[PDB]
RNA sequence: GAUGUUAGGAGGGCAAAUCCGCCGAAUUUAAGCAUAUAAUUAAGCGGAAGAAAAGAAAAUAACUAUGAUUCCUUUAGUAACGGCGAGUGAACAAGGACCAGCUCAAACGGUUAAUCCUUCGUUUGGUGCAAACCUUUCGACGGAAUUGUCGUUGAAUUAUUCCAUGAAUGCCUUUAAUUUGAGCAAAGUGAGCAGGAAUGCUUCCCCAUAGAGGGUGAAAGGCCCAUAGUUCUUUUUAAUUUAUUCAUUGGAAUUUUUCAUGUCGAGUCGUGUUCUUUGAGAUUGGAGCACUAAUACGUGUGAUACAUUUCACAUAAAGCUAAAUAUAUGUAGGAGACCGAUAGCAAACAAGUACCGUGAGGGAAAGAUGAAAUAGUACUCAGGAAUGAGCAAUUAAAUAGUACCUGAAAUCGUUAAGAUGGAACGGAUUAAGAGAGAAAACAAGUAAAGAGGGGAAU
RNA sequence: ACGGACCAAGGAGUCUAGCAAAUGUGCAAGUGUAUAUGAUUCUUUAAACAUUUUACGCAUAAUUAAUG
RNA sequence: UUGUGUUGAAGCGAAAUACGUGAGUUUUCGUGGAACAUCUCCCUAGUGCAGAUCUUGGUGGAAGUAGCAACUAUUCAAAUGAGAACUUUGAAGACUGAAGUGGAGAAGGGUUUCUUGUCAACUGUGAUUGAACAAGAGUUAGCCGCUCCUAAGGGAUAGCU
RNA sequence: AGCACAGUCUUAACGAUGGAUGUCUUGGUUCCUACAGCGAUGAAGGCCGCAGCAAAAUGCGAUACGCAAUGAAAAUUGCAGUGACUGAAUCAUCAGAAUGCUGAAUGUAAACUACACCAAUUCCCUGGGAAUAGUGGUACUCCUACAGAAA
């Protein structure tokens, strides 16, 4: 070494030419992912591909104040919303068996979120004009007129955010 | 010069003895070519292709009858059963692949994924 | 141009042109139709045939007419009945004309040519 | 960028600016930080005073989130 | 980039202490012209370029968003002044004003004939002529690389 | 157990870029070298897929807490390791992509293995021309299995509500998307110049949802293929069409009333020691050996070895699992500020070819006539012939004649000019010769007649 | 003293990572919109364009082995 | 951006009352026969050769030179042929001297064998010769061999690592 | 009709030798995209063949530079020859048929076209009528079922 430089630190003492890779396809992969999710939302046709996630507090004192999307609502949250995990998982509601509600604030906030989603749901009949009233907390099936008049309305994706 | 479609209607005799005379005349042509006589050498191509056509029709007839003979019977010889790729042959059937227990089946029937709208 | 499935590469498509199988060659070897039978057949071009009447409008023989006598797809050429030339040793041989340089003035008709013209109408 | 390079302006000058006497050899002093305390010691002590040795006790796994705190006056 | 191992796919041997030949590596064996010839090395025929081009060259550049927006704004401003549009190469001596705006039915027009006619009526016939007669086959071997023609910008 | 050429089946080998196990260097760096590094790499052995592997916590954290795996951005060249030298070097949180959860074991069911497989049959309806394929439930037979298959997921009890059940009758529309293969597809072969030949130059017309490319005797939007566009056709896949009657068979979710806190993977975990591996440090994982557990109040993690103990988190020693991820391989498409025949792959070509080596292996050189050879040299003379020459001949051209585009230098031939006593060349200055030369190196204007060209003036 | 018989063609400080200085440019106690998303752009376009009022780096505060 | 090209581009040879100080630039004549610039500004790099016992290819002086020297040896006449010291025939002089350039085989070679052509190259002089080139042809087994046996030994099975 | 000394060297013009330069490019290279296993139903690889005249390469397998079928559809040609006036000539597709000897190679062997054993075998008519020494099968390990012996 010479002059007043930082002491060198480069970790290139192995065969690195074999491990270097360049992402020429970053935006091409962007387009491919966009197309895939477009096609899988056209395939299910009206029902969003997004699934509802709970609001949880980030751990540690660094991110204490911030909230984010967790994975799965708790059993208590689902029961407060009035539906079983097995039923909830069929209407786009994530469930996780690990999380527990350590505070009433989180419990009630996620219950209110679940209730808002349930009240926003309109259910398509399983048997094409044989509407029933559901089970496991699933809301009753909407009928032909309301389904037809709601199928042309913009679905609110803000609920999933 | 014969075509396949007219002799498709022949019996296996009219096929085999026609092949025999075709082979005989091909041998005569080859003998002439072996001698200096080359006036008819260009007929060898046509005779050879006629032999191929006759053999094609005869063998296709025989394969069809041999398939009729093993129609169903569940134990066809290997040359008759499907010639898929070996990996495809060893693959589990679609029914076996999709087969589910009673517990899983009665779960999925009672709680199926369902269509809905979010307002 | 806007279709990305098909290439516009120079080497790719001139390889295709120079190694085209005879089936594609017979479509490459099409020619223009005269105004008269163009009006009568409501089409612009047709692949040349062995007995068509041809008026060559390009090259050293740009006024001659004649029924084509042979179509050779290996060299992408047609020959018309009286456009021969004399070789060095002294025998006659037809001059090859590219089909792009001629215009059909009369067509021999056939069961298949009829169906092509019908598909064109 | 390559036409602005200084080597281009020494194109017919034999030694390429690296000396007719000392030449440009490959690692004439050693590789990386080799000679510290031996033959690069003046450089190490003149530009990186406290480089060698260790001071303090170990903190085994840190978890910087525990002691993270930004300040404002 | 060149092929990764290009020029170096032979057997290395520089048997060069007293052969009265240069100490460059030579390909082994016999019975063919290649035997004993100078092997890999930037000076040898079929030897490999000095610094083989690699695909991890810095192909792209990250540009500051503010600088990009500045550049776009300045380009619009420059397009607004007549002397600059004249100096760039457009034949605009006959159009009335340089920040030239037309009615919204330019968006509805749909035929190339009437588009060219609108361009002419605006006073841009000389510009259109420049465009149509600028078409010509470029020099160099870019034209064996799917870069045949070279046009002017209208 | 053994044996069977008994019946029906499977494995073996090739290929490897990505992938999974093992085994495992040294060069190198340390300016020496031994730990270290190279490197948990190369070489070697084995094993898979269109991805693989990992994966549903004996996980983090210490927070207001998160919640299977993988990958990206970051954490972070950080905590740490290290002749604390050279060097090496993670994890958690955070932001995203993707998103999925499950079953054995164990528990419970004996007024009854409720399971499974083999072979032989019957009909239940469908698209194929056929070949074939998808559905199908009523058995019988012979076995396997209590040394344990199957069901349940604690079990009974109400309530609601859901889900699979059969028969008859009727309906099989209409559109959007997606994906193959096909057709159709604008406008000049207009003067003139020149040329062997326009696609060139002038000039007069046009088409353009097509001015991408290729071909055509030279540079073509209008000569051809094709291109823009558009029409059918194939694949599947959404929405929209219609469902109604009559019946019992089972199942499921949640909610009321009861009983018992059940089960929960052993030569395994763990510990000691040894070796390796790791950032893992009184030891990160793995392995060998010795010892060898508890039973959920247990036992494992909480990054410093202990004892006594709180707290939190998880529930090891069985198993499956799509996506986001990777692809110096093969195949097929498409491209490029890439190379342009000593370059680019070794190979533009009969290239892994010729050729070399006993062998493992090594491994080239070599593209271009012309628009057209459907113009490849006819004829004559001289020669044994090869060749040569022509008053002969193809071509626009043969000094384009098959070693054929162009045709450099080194090297050599012919002609001419000059120099020439053991070098040649040169610098500087002139002179004599010899080649070329008028753009400054004289003559604008003026008057006439001859050819032309333009501008304005009705 | 060594290399050079001659000629042609080829033939050597480059590429990436990281740090700094210099200078140009933008913004300025901020700055860089990372991965990613959207969107009548989808020859070119693998680029351009965009980002529902605490992602992250660097900077805005130092110092100490360290509780701080 | 704005240009040159079949009324001849690039390249190349010789040049110039040419410009520059210089790398160079620009012109002329010839040849060539299809492309070429852009100095308006800028971007980019595999960007500049006298050397490296440099790489590949080509070519020199040496030089019509060294040399074409083992195996005692040739001669006369004829034929063929465009052409004969080294093809064929006859005559002579000689050699090898059964330990043989004599007959049979093995290893190795692989058509060199034979007949008929035949001379571009090769046959280090010639060549009409030839083991060269070209077209055809030619290898016949119960008894000769292999095939069978076992040897030094090799491979594999059972195991065991 | 005659005249230049010779050699060596310099210059010019034209040639020879050589294959640079320029211009071409059905090739390479790199990136992107998509799909992705073949094999006892005998793979990859290797031999051997196959055309009227046929060496290589390419293609193919005793049906052998190609059969059939499907779409196009008049040429194909060096000669000979073959083609409709469209299952015919030639292209493309390629599903049917066929696919020599080997090779994991698997009856035993292998610098053998060597040698076993078991079924004789194949074709044709609607139980007969022919022709064939030809054709199949036989590895090791393992699974399921079966068989008959054993303690």
């Amino acid at each position: 070494v010479a002059h007043n430089n930082v002491l060198p630190n480069v970790h290139l003492h192995k065969w690195w030419q074999r491990h270097v890779r360049v992402n020429f396809s970053k935006n091409i992969k962007k387009k491919k992912r966009r197309l895939l999710r477009e096609k899988r939302r056209k395939a299910n046709g009206g029902t969003p591909i997004e699934k509802l996630h709970p609001i949880v507090h980030c751990p540690t004192q660094r991110y204490n104040f911030r909230t984010r999307l967790g994975k799965g609502f708790t059993f208590e949250e689902l029961k407060g919303a009035g539906l079983t995990p097995r039923a909830a998982q069929t209407i786009g509601i994530c469930y996780d068996k690990r999380r527990k509600n350590r505070s009433e604030e989180s419990l009630t906030k996620n219950v209110e979120r679940l209730l808002k989603y349930k009240n926003s749901l309109v259910m398509i009949p399983l048997k094409k004009n044989k509407a029933k009233k559901g089970i496991g907390g699933i809301p009753a099936d909407a009928d032909k007129n309301t389904i037809k008049e709601f199928r042309n309305k913009k679905p609110l994706l803000s609920i999933f955010k | 010069n014969v075509k396949a479609y007219e002799l498709r209607t022949l019996k296996k005799k009219e096929l085999l003895d026609k092949l025999d005379e075709l082979k005989k005349e091909l041998s005569g042509l080859r003998i002439s070519k072996a001698l200096g006589n080359s006036a008819k050498n260009s007929k060898i191509h046509g005779v050879r292709k006629n032999v191929a056509r006759v053999l094609t029709v005869y063998n296709q007839k025989r394969k069809m009858e041999l398939r009729q003979l093993y129609k169903n019977k569940k134990f066809k010889p290997y040359n008759l059963r499907k010639k898929l790729t070996k990996n495809k042959r060893l693959q589990l059937s679609p029914k076996q692949k999709a087969a589910m227990t009673l517990r899983q089946k009665k779960k999925v029937q009672n709680f199926p994924q369902r269509k809905y709208l979010v307002v | 141009k806007f279709n990305k499935q098909k290439s516009s590469s120079r080497r790719k498509m001139r390889k295709a042109h120079f190694t085209a199988p005879a089936g594609l060659r017979r479509k490459i070897m099409s020619s223009k139709l005269s105004k008269e039978l163009r009006l009568k057949y409501k089409t612009r071009s047709l692949p040349v045939r062995k007995d068509d009447e041809v008026l060559i409008c390009r090259g050293h023989n740009h006024g001659r007419e004649g029924k084509v006598v042979k179509i050779n797809r290996k060299r992408y050429k047609i020959y018309v009945e009286r456009v021969t030339r004399e070789k060095v040793n002294g025998e006659s041989t037809f001059i090859g004309i590219h089909p792009s340089n001629v215009v059909l003035t009369k067509l021999k008709v056939d069961k298949n040519r009829k169906k092509i013209l019908d598909r064109k109408a | 960028a390559t036409r602005f390079k200084k080597n281009r302006k020494k194109r017919g000058h034999v030694s390429a600016g690296h000396g007719r006497v000392g030449k440009h050899r490959k690692h004439p002093g050693g590789r990386g930080k080799a000679g510290g305390l031996h033959h690069m010691r003046i450089n190490f002590d003149k530009y990186h005073p406290g480089y060698f040795g260790k001071v303090g006790m170990r903190h085994l796994n840190l978890l910087k989130n525990r002691t993270y705190c930004p300040t404002i006056n | 980039a060149v092929k990764l191992g290009a020029g170096y796919e032979t057997s290395a041997e520089s048997w060069g202490t007293g052969r009265a030949v240069a100490r460059i590596p030579r390909v082994p064996g016999g019975g063919t012209h290649r035997a004993g010839q100078g092997a890999f090395g930037n000076m040898c025929r079929g030897g490999g370029m000095f610094n083989p081009t690699k695909i991890w060259r810095r192909w792209g550049r990250k540009v500051n968003l503010k600088e990009k927006r500045y550049a776009v704004c300045s380009s619009i401003a420059a397009s607004g002044v007549t002397s600059l549009v004249l100096a760039r190469g457009h034949r605009i001596s006959h159009l009335k004003e340089v920040p030239l705006v037309v009615s919204n039915d330019i968006e509805s027009l749909s035929k190339t004939k009437e588009a060219v006619n609108f361009l002419v009526s605006l006073g841009l016939k000389d510009e259109v002529n420049r465009l149509v007669k600028s078409k010509k086959i470029r020099a160099g071997k870019g034209k064996m690389r799917n870069r045949k023609y070279k046009i002017r910008n209208g």
